[PDB]
């Protein structure tokens, strides 16, 4: 399910801002 | 609709006057007592404090001064002050001091007691279409608030919604919001909300904002947003293809909102067309909408968070505690001068 592969990305915790 | 072209337009001189001739120094760092860590960030931390003289609780962030400039954020750090210095809108968090010593730049601004919305949406897994409505106008109102000041914010998520004690929302962390009229061009954001134009390394304006409710309102509905992957470069992938899969639940007016929003030509994104922000605020997911009465906080909120008391931080998870050190020699003065 869409919800299982969610919870496999690893990015369900606070995400950070990224920048070059 | 002239009420609101009056309302924007003395919003923009209480703004302009604040922009151009911004605070400084009006607080020092032993009137507080700190408490608890609320948050972090790259350069620092939010903490919970109490005002000694009245014994009033707020929230604090500390930057280390030394740590902007190796990360060469000089430009963004002293603009985030000045943009919370500056503005007034009842869904953004409201600043009370600011000041700066030795080592630190530090911003004491409202405690929005009732945690962040990214803990109560992980905790429940997803809310309800009307409840992820009743957030969404609150953030609909707040950028055309925003937007009328030429103030792109870049960085929505749920990490940066504080539920007060209304169950209203205020926005924190505008950390790399940028003033300016037409486009600009620096690879900025979170990625699961940026925007196509974004990471194809194009100009983007105010727009993008837009793109970002979307991701906002599916990931509040859904309870995990339209484009996500292990690693941000296959992230950036999805959000490219202009490809975007809903829940059997979402509604169909949901769905045709999102689709519109979630648009990848962004001259043909809601939001960014003639007639602007109506576009959305006319959206038949939006018709049981009273937008005067949201701005009014006049609507009854679907969460109410718990809280016993002031200084109460039971809706905050917990962060490790350090010391703030303060050097006996003047850190980055230069650099700094206008905080
Ligand atoms: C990607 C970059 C190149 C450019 C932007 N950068 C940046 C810019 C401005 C900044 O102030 C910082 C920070 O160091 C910083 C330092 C501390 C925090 C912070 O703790 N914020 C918390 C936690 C993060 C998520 N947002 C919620 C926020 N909490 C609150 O603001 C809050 C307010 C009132 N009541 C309760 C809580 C956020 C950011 C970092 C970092 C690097």
């Amino acid at each position: 399910t869409t919800y299982a592969d969610f919870i496999a990305s690893g990015r369900t915790g606070r995400r950070n801002a990224i920048h070059d | 609709q002239e009420s609101v072209k009056e309302f924007l337009a003395k919003a923009k001189e209480d703004f302009l006057k604040k922009w151009e001739n911004p605070a400084q120094n009006t607080a020092h760092l032993d009137q507080f007592e700190r408490i608890k860590t609320l948050g972090t960030g790259s350069f620092g931390r939010v903490m919970l404090v109490k005002h000694m003289e009245t014994g009033n609780h707020y929230a604090m962030k500390i930057l280390d001064k030394q740590k902007v400039v190796k990360l060469k954020q000089i430009e963004h750090t002293l603009n985030e002050k000045r943009i919370l210095q500056a503005v007034n809108f009842p869904f953004l968090v409201k600043l009370e001091f600011s000041f700066k010593d030795n080592s630190n730049l530090y911003m004491v601004m409202e405690y929005v007691p009732g945690g962040e919305m990214f803990s109560h949406l992980r905790r429940i897994g997803r809310f309800s279409e009307p409840h992820a409505r009743f957030y969404a106008a609150q953030i609909v109102l707040t950028f055309e608030y925003l937007h009328s000041l030429d103030l792109i914010y870049r960085d929505l998520k749920p990490e940066n919604l504080l539920i007060d004690q209304q169950g209203y929302i205020q926005v924190t962390d505008f950390g790399f919001a940028k003033r300016v009229k037409g486009r600009t061009w620096t690879l900025c954001g979170t990625p699961e909300y940026l925007a196509p134009e974004i990471i194809l390394s194009k100009g983007y304006n105010k727009a993008v904002d837009w793109w970002a409710l979307g991701v906002l309102i599916y990931e509040m509905a859904a309870g995990y947003p339209p484009f996500f992957a292990d690693q941000p470069i296959q992230i950036y992938e999805k959000i490219v293809s202009g490809k975007v899969r809903f829940p059997s639940h979402f509604s169909s007016d949901l769905k045709d909102l999102l689709r519109n929003l979630l648009q990848v030509d962004l001259t043909k994104r809601f939001g960014n067309l003639k007639n602007g922000v109506n576009d959305i605020k006319n959206h038949k997911w939006f018709a049981t909408t009273d937008w005067i009465a949201i701005y009014q906080r006049k609507v009854e909120a679907p969460f109410i968070p718990k809280f016993k008391g002031p200084g109460d931080t039971s809706n905050f998870d917990d962060y490790e505690e350090e010391e703030i050190r303060v050097s006996i020699n003047e850190k980055c003065g230069k650099e700094f001068s206008e905080f």
